[PDB]
């Protein structure tokens, strides 16, 4: 049950197209301020960057970034983040 | 004391260079009434 929503996934989608991606995949110096689309610190920003870029390629692809944004609203949705990987939001693409 | 430079992420990421070239906030935020409200 992939925490990315199809719903929020194509919002995602949405976001991520307007930042004009890479071959369906993003990088940090458009994605940091994306994620600076919130109040959070770059702490947590990272920390979620680390975790949401599964294959670590060091862009965040579509479901990727959609695990990305996901942890975003979760920190701004009053809902402590976790440093662990959970597995509900490990993208299936990317298993 | 080799130490100055100790971003504690692994070089994936474009956060832990913290504090020297990161302040860059891009007006793409979807938190544009989040920070309306926040308090809740
Ligand atoms: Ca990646």
């Amino acid at each position: 049950p992939w925490a990315v929503k199809p719903e929020d996934k194509a919002k995602y989608d949405a976001i991520f197209d307007s930042l004009s991606p890479v071959n369906g995949f993003l990088s940090g110096d458009k994605v940091k301020p994306v994620l600076l689309n919130s109040k959070l610190p770059v702490d947590i920003l990272g920390r979620v960057w680390e975790l949401s870029d599964i294959d670590h390629d060091g862009m965040l692809d579509r479901d990727e970034f959609a695990v990305a944004m996901f942890l975003v609203y979760c920190a701004l949705e009053k809902e402590p983040v976790p440093m662990s990987l959970p597995p509900a939001l490990v993208p299936p693409s990317k298993r | 004391p080799s130490v100055t430079e100790a971003s504690p992420w692994r070089a994936t990421n474009p956060f832990l260079n913290e504090t020297l070239q990161d302040v860059q906030p891009s007006p793409i935020n979807p938190f544009s009434a989040f920070f309306e409200e926040q308090e809740r």
